[PDB]
């Protein structure tokens, strides 16, 4: 246990018992901004913000593919911020 | 009668593009106003760097343009300064960044382009027109043309009424598509007018073409 000494290890408290249960109870792509992927084969690449694909829960990040680094739509969950 | 520009019907058979990228609707005409104002320029800025061709391509969001010249050490300048200030203001033109290469036309006599300039050039320097043009074809079949037409018009050494008047040597097939013919065309300010100048050079078939 963790507590003042080791031959009686203490309690936490009346209230932090009482937070903790309640806790137990109860981000915006800017554009311009350099992104790194999350995952796909793209993971983890250096990515600049393109265009706002913001009602479709969705993206597009610029990338560096074959010179011609092309206009590139991610998921929302490719992004690292 | 009137006859079809040759590189226009030859285009895509043995004849290359002078403009090779690809574009939507959104924005094609955007690039082909930001090359007519590109080639203009450099055009101008290098009317006497005998430039016989500039080539614009624009890989991804960048401009690289390609000048065919046949004095590349005027161009280019000592070590590059040339080159570099044509680049830092065609990327100014161009808005996107902008690289310059440089190509050399080797015998530029059997080039279209120049020798319309040089004739033109001659033209506006007082000189005979059948001496001039009489001289650029010698040159050309010198060089080893297959075949050269010159078309000299208008106002010939400043004659009240206008005449056109043509030398042709060797063969020159203007209905064969396969025929590799360069043609180009120049116009000389004299203080009598426009004076046209086309010129033909047939420099041998192509059969496999490969466009
Ligand atoms: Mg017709």
């Amino acid at each position: 246990f963790i507590g003042g000494t080791s031959d009686r290890p203490a309690p936490i408290s009346d209230k932090e018992v009482d937070a903790i249960m309640n806790r137990l109870q109860q981000t915006l792509f800017e554009p311009g901004e350099m992104v790194r992927v999350n995952d796909g084969p793209f993971a983890d690449f250096n990515g600049v913000v393109e265009e706002v694909d913001y009602e479709k829960s969705r993206l597009k990040v610029s990338v560096s593919i074959f010179g011609r680094a092309t206009p590139v739509e991610l998921d929302f969950s490719q992004v690292e911020k | 009668g009137q006859k079809v520009h040759p590189n226009g019907i030859r285009l895509g058979i043995v004849k290359p593009w002078n403009s090779t990228w690809f574009a939507n609707t959104k924005e094609f005409a955007d690039n082909l106003d930001s090359d007519f104002k590109v080639r203009q320029y450099l055009t101008k800025e290098l009317a006497k760097a005998s430039v016989s061709r500039i080539v614009i391509e624009r890989p991804a969001k960048s401009i690289r343009v390609t000048i065919h010249t046949a004095r590349p050490g005027i161009v280019i300048g000592k070590k590059g300064e040339d080159v570099e200030k044509l680049r830092k203001v065609v990327a100014d033109i161009a808005g996107v960044p902008a690289q310059i290469n440089i190509a050399e036309v080797r015998k530029p006599e059997l080039d279209a382009k120049l020798v319309a300039d040089s004739i033109t050039s001659q033209l506006e320097r007082r000189v005979m027109f059948r001496r001039a043009m009489k001289r650029t074809v010698q040159n050309a079949m010198r060089l080893g043309a297959k075949g050269i037409k010159v078309e000299v018009s208008g106002r010939l050494g400043g004659a009240e009424i206008a005449r056109t008047e043509w030398y042709r040597e060797g063969r020159v097939p203007l209905h064969t598509l396969r025929a590799d013919i360069d043609y180009n065309t120049s116009e000389a300010h004299t203080t009598y007018g426009v004076i046209g100048v086309k010129v033909w050079i047939f420099k041998g078939e192509i059969l496999g073409g490969m466009a």
